């Protein structure tokens, strides 16, 4: 299993990513436009409102 | 006198309208009460969704 030197390769190229995920290594400006773009997207499918605390309701009886 | 007295021993009962109209508000009552715990527990889930699925 020691052996497998693309097995440990991908491994140590694993542990780097891991390292230098401080902020998206090698994001380019498309990491950025498409997580603006599906955001956008979802904001839209599910609401508009208060998405921070719960909104209130304010109901009307019969 | 048949005529009258059935037409008492009816008109004894007229209470049937009323005994609907308090069903028929006990139940629209209970459909408000519904909507209501409906309508809270889906906004909940509702921003609980939005969260999980970002």
């Amino acid at each position: 299993d020691p052996v497998q030197k693309l097995f440990v390769d991908k491994i140590r190229e694993y542990r780097t990513k891991r390292q230098t995920s401080g902020g998206p290594v090698d994001a380019g400006p498309e990491y950025q436009q498409d997580l603006d773009r599906e955001l956008f997207k979802l904001k839209q499918m599910y609401g508009k409102a208060d998405m921070n605390t719960f909104p209130n309701f304010t109901f009307e009886d019969p | 006198i048949d005529m009258e007295k059935s037409q008492q021993a009816l008109v004894q009962k007229r209470h049937y309208l009323f005994d609907v109209q308090r069903n028929n508000i006990a139940m629209a009552l209970e459909v408000t009460y519904r909507e209501r715990l409906h309508r809270v527990y889906r906004e909940v889930k509702n921003r609980l969704d939005y969260h999980i699925s970002v």
